[PDB]
């Protein structure tokens, strides 16, 4: 199957800074068959990006995905407080449709 | 190409250098160029400055020459001693030139050389020549007529195919 | 307004059979079909299977082949997820998501897992 | 072509807005028309597969190498222009050949799917029907609406109507 | 340094008249002993590269 | 291939100079051979379509960028030579792949047309004939020259010879 | 596709290690399975033809035009980089399209060969058998092992079992 | 020597039916087929239809579909143009032209409208 | 359908000068399916060019056609008195086979 | 160890029929098939024909079509070359060579005439 | 058919020198379908090269073949005494599979 | 002294005349040499009248 491995496991950055999340596939996947998701503790995962770079409806333009082949990237241009969550990448080019293990994003300052 | 007289009148020098290399009647030169010398068989070449504006809708091909004598003795005989400088100015263009007396192998029986430099004067733009000798001035400027293709060949032209 | 509303949470004994529903509103049915994803507590998401509401064709992952059965509306545009021989591993949150254009050719992945259900916790234990 | 979508089947059904392929039966109960979902979806999948493979862009970044404002020197300019034009020709060739080749296969595979469904029904009826020649099957045991539906979802038992049909030739 | 085979600094004494189907340059290479450089050095390297020696 | 032009039909007819496809019948009146104009023309159209698409030239003009008489400087010369060779490789690849691919399709579509005409006749005879296995149809009602001609121009009424033929199996 | 390798024939035989295609018969003497050598070899030839055409290298020699040690001047460097990247894109496009196109044809021609062998047997049995619908032929004259072998090597005389078979319908 | 000779000029009442002929000499028949072009007085040329003398296949323009019928030699290698329900608009000069290679594959458009007839005026009026 | 629009409507030039006639298609037509015709008042149109650049039999070499895609050109290199006529371009790539509205060429000098 | 061992030398009268054998050891049979090459005294090599031991398909050169017949093992993995109507021209050395992979797809020409036999002289004369 | 013509007819070179043998086809043959053979007086021809450049098993690395299209070359980098023989090129792309007429290699020094 | 290459730029001033140049810098030939590891060049002024910009 296709293995999606995300990095880093955990990303901690102050609010208003730029976050870069990686998803690296084992096999070459076409850009159309890749999606990014956000999930907070307890709720259903909301779709952020589809097709590797297309923003989903009502998604803020600070979430932008890029990349091709085996390397895909979700960029949070300027972090907001409500961006603290877990982020999963997904492939559905060939079944089984697989997910990345995720990347947690945390903020800062006491 | 379509030429155009640039209109260059002089004073205090000669203007009709020639050579057996360029044969027409007897010794001649470049039709579009002028070999500027000094008056007598020595003496100085007064630092001159000549201008030309391109008053036409398209860019003007400007060409000039620097003459490298066989020796420093021949150069003094022609233009006079001391360093000889040629500066050339325009809007896009900005350069300068220095002569280089020395012995070269004989081509067409001669050991002197001439560097031919060129710039493309823009419409309404003006070029200016500062020079004190060793200068081969343009008599006329050139203009491009339209569009063509150029080939290099060793076979005959056939107008029927 | 497209919305996926799943059934209530469930508690089952090991070796039993569970049945989660997914009610459809907003779109038309048989124009997409449904993907199912499950999430173990404290773990990530894993795809379970997909069924077309247009053709009825199902595609499962190897892990669930033989004890999972996906079906779709009797006529009321609703999809079902039937798991049986429930291990304690099957303890997870079961999400249904509207997925993949059907009776029509369309470029891109706009209709791929575009709307999800709120979820359905399935606790498989004896206590 | 293949095995005739625009051949023995003389024309398509503009009234068939339920799918890409389907059946149109006639019996003692009236007129009937229904789409086939699986064969339609087969075709739709393949075309969608093409499109998503074709619609795509590079992740290769190309920069400026000449100048629109202050022109580069002629010799390097002419090399650059010559090279760029050459790549243009190659991509122009590739593009038009690609589209032409894909369109040939798209049409032919749609032909293929229609032929596959057709000859499937043919094997489904065994000796209980005969080939009309226009894509139809003349049935020799007066099939009712339930009988027709059994043919549509590939469940029709040929040997339960065999006696009556073979008698009527 | 490949250009050194022309001028002949000490490192290139064994190469002043070399022959090869395959010529290999190394990063430690140096065209020069007395500090200096070649005008149009890359043009000359490409000539010597396809020279055979 | 497709459905066998060089398969169950063992060989072609060198005597068939009237068209690309045709019929050769045998009865009580002698030997007969006639071409099929429409299926031949179908094939001819498609191949003509290819050729006219393939035979073509650019309207893109390319100029001189190096010099056969007084050689350009080495560094720009080597870049130019390297680029030109690269384009040559691409066009050499494109050309040989193009021709190879086209030839594969030309042969296969000719196969297609032969199969289409063949299975058309098969549906045209209904149950009045049986498949020989070599592209022939053994007729069970001794078809005369007018009967054969009705088969050629697709007018043969199967149900006017059906009784006699089904009797003779 | 074509005419269904992964269609009416539901699956392949992992036990068939003797060839790529074959027969599996059932009678009063037990179970039998044997490969077909000629149709297998037809497929093998075509694929081998592709591979040997595809696996190939240039005899064109390309040289160095920039420098890994002492970098060339920026302007000529950027032209070179721009050109090389462009060729890379073209070859990347060509490569992926080539492989994709070839794989489509490989699968389809294997389909073709299976269909060709299948419908060959169909014509080989004439009216002595009937189409099962799953790639099988229900025989109506209880064929023994020698009878089966005659079907395998294309020698089966249909008219020597015709009477018995047509009686049993 | 290839030549196309058409019938004489004609005068018809509105709503009637006209029939222009085109005699063929020079080439072989059924090796090309014929295109028909008509030209209204003071106006340009407009294509009417094409018929193969080899296959018999015809292709008309939408304007004339249903009231134009093209046919070819009884055996004497001659093509006919049959128009009916003649409007006053149908007043034009009707040209036949030899067109498009048939029972043979050939590159290029050398046999496309290569030879024309002298013409045939068709006046559709009641007076 | 494919619309062939010619320009100019009328071209008036002295004898021995160079005439350039344009035919612009709405859709991309292959060069092979394009022809030029000459017509004088009363007679049948004679074919000048076929395939966009091929001269027809016994046609003077002062009639040369060029162009590709959507822009096609008939050039009369040096006009003669008998060149005064109307010139039509034609497309027969896809049916309906359409004609341009024409260009009239007239000469000069009283 | 793959080895091709042919039969002994032979002397035949003109118009007769000769039969050269080729015993196979080392490989498996019907995995390659055999090419036959013949060499006239003082002359070069010329290809005669090829037979598959897997399919039985034969391919001859035009010169020998109709009087050459290639066959393969009764069951003992051995190939035969049957020539008849022997001319005096047929005087040559007849080599068999293992040639071309059969029941398997393989890239390259590694199995093309890779192992030859020692040869077999065939003298066709009356004296 | 495909004609393989070899050159030269006879090559005579001292031992340890480099021998170059040409085989020129009439038609373009793919490199895979070309073989070189060595033959000595009386014995069977042993295969040296297959596929135009691949060395056969246990063949010394002084036999190297190259070339493509219509021009193919067998190079004996350094001749040994036992290299004195006749060398044939073969094509088996399309039947009839044809051979070159051969090249004889002879050595030197009395 | 930094981890990346430094863009260095300088200027040569060509006076309107030789009189202006002496007024500015003084008579005699004026030379500007520039040296580095990779770089090695020199520059000469050129007094003369140009069009006014
Ligand atoms: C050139 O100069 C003339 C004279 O002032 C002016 O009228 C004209 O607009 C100028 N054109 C350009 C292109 O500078
Ligand atoms: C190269 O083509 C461009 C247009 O794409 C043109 O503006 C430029 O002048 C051309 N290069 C040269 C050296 O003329
Ligand atoms: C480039 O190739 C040509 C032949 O096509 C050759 O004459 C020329 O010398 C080559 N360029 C250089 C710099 O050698
Ligand atoms: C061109 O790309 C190479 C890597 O392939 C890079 O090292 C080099 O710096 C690039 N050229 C320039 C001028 O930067």
């Amino acid at each position: 199957e296709v293995v999606l491995t995300q990095s880093p496991g955990t990303l901690a950055l102050p609010p208003g800074e730029r976050a870069t999340l990686s998803c690296r596939a084992s096999h070459r996947v076409g850009s159309t068959y890749i999606a990014w998701y956000q999930q907070k503790s307890g709720q259903a995962p909301r779709r952020l990006i589809y097709g590797a770079s297309n923003r989903a409806t009502d998604i803020p333009d600070r979430f932008s995905g890029s990349g091709s082949g085996t390397d895909f990237t979700l960029t949070i241009r300027r972090l907001e407080p409500e961006d603290s969550a877990v982020y999963y990448c997904q492939q559905f080019s060939v079944s089984p449709w697989t997910f990345g293990q995720g990347t947690r994003v945390e903020i800062k300052r006491t | 190409i379509d030429k155009e007289a640039m209109g260059f009148t002089y004073s205090g020098i000669r203007t009709n250098g020639a050579t057996s290399a360029c044969r027409r009647s007897g010794s001649s030169f470049y039709a579009e160029m002028k070999w500027l010398l000094s008056n007598t068989d020595n003496a100085a070449f007064p630092q001159m400055t000549k201008s030309y504006k391109n008053t036409r809708k398209s860019p003007a091909l400007i060409v000039w020459g620097i003459h490298h004598s066989v020796s420093t003795a021949e150069q003094t005989k022609l233009y006079g001693s001391g360093n000889k400088l040629v500066t050339v100015g325009s809007s896009n263009y900005q350069q300068s030139f220095v002569p280089s007396p020395g012995a070269r192998p004989q081509v067409n029986g001669l050991s002197g050389r001439i560097d031919f430099h060129w710039l493309m004067l823009n419409p309404n733009d003006t070029v200016t020549f500062s020079f004190n000798g060793a200068f081969i001035a343009p008599d006329r400027a050139s203009f491009l007529r339209g569009k063509s293709m150029g080939i290099q060949s060793g076979v005959q032209v056939d107008a029927n195919c | 307004q497209v919305q996926l509303v799943q059934s209530g949470a469930e508690v089952k004994k090991p070796g039993a059979s569970v049945k989660v529903s997914c009610k459809t509103s907003g779109y038309s049915f048989s124009t997409y079909g449904v993907s199912w994803v499950r999430q173990a507590p404290g773990q990530g998401p894993e795809w379970v299977g997909w069924i077309s509401a247009y053709t009825g064709i199902t595609d499962y992952a190897q892990k669930f082949q033989g004890r999972v059965t996906l079906t779709t509306d009797a006529t009321t545009a609703t999809a079902f997820l039937d798991l049986r021989s429930l291990r304690p591993d099957d303890t997870a949150t079961y999400f249904c998501a509207r997925d993949k254009v059907q009776g029509r050719v369309e470029v891109g992945s706009g209709g791929r897992h575009d709307y999800w259900g709120q979820g359905t916790l399935v606790i498989v234990s004896s206590a | 072509l293949f095995g005739a979508i625009a051949g023995f089947i003389e024309n398509g059904w503009e009234g068939l807005i339920d799918g890409w392929y389907g059946f149109r039966h006639q019996n003692a109960q009236g007129e009937g028309t229904a789409a086939d979902y699986k064969s339609t979806q087969s075709a739709i999948d393949q075309i969608t597969g093409k499109l998503n493979r074709l619609i795509e862009k590079t992740n290769q970044q190309f920069e400026l190498i000449d100048n629109e404002f202050n022109e580069v020197e002629k010799q390097i300019g002419n090399v650059i222009n010559w090279t760029r034009d050459s790549i243009t020709e190659v991509w122009s060739y590739n593009a038009e050949l690609l589209v032409a080749m894909e369109n040939q296969h798209t049409i032919d595979l749609a032909d293929s799917e229609m032929d596959k469904l057709y000859e499937r029904v043919k094997r489904q009826l065994r000796e209980n029907a005969e080939e009309d020649g226009t894509g139809c099957f003349e049935i020799f045991h007066k099939c009712d609406d339930d009988c027709m539906a059994s043919i549509r979802n590939n469940t029709y038992d040929h040997s339960k109507y065999r006696e009556e049909a073979m008698q009527n030739r | 340094g490949l250009l050194g085979t022309i001028t002949g600094p000490p490192q290139c004494d064994q190469f002043l008249e070399f022959s090869a189907d395959l010529i290999i340059e190394r990063r430690e290479g140096s065209d020069v002993c007395y500090p200096g450089k070649f005008v149009n050095e890359e043009a000359l390297r490409q000539i010597l590269r396809e020279s055979g020696g």
